[PDB]
């Protein structure tokens, strides 16, 4: 089913030890994803002229 | 001498004399249990978005 934000949930049988840990990998990655305009916020003031 | 007497316990009337066979009984508990799987399933649903 689909939540607010447009993400998908998935509701499946899976082992206690696989879901913990495959959840904190998500977790740790997604925080280095970043929309585009974000992205172009921070490195706006490295870009020259020319 | 005096007598005091507790209030609800003065004159109850007579209760009813049908739907008590069991047939009755197995109507009042087949719709308890079917009550219940009303509020669960508002829950479930509300929870699942659909």
């Amino acid at each position: 089913y689909p939540d607010a934000d447009g993400n998908d949930v998935s509701i499946i049988f899976s082992g206690a030890m696989s879901h913990a840990i495959f959840t904190y990998a998500q977790s740790q990655w997604n925080k280095n994803i970043i929309k585009l305009d974000d992205y172009i916020r921070e490195i706006t003031l490295t870009v020259p002229k020319q | 001498a005096n007598r005091a007497t507790s209030a609800f316990l003065d004159n109850p009337h007579p209760v009813g004399v049908n739907y008590v066979d069991e047939g009755s009984r197995q109507f009042v508990a087949v719709a308890e249990l079917l009550a219940s799987k009303l509020i669960d399933s508002s829950r479930e649903s509300d929870e699942s978005n659909s």
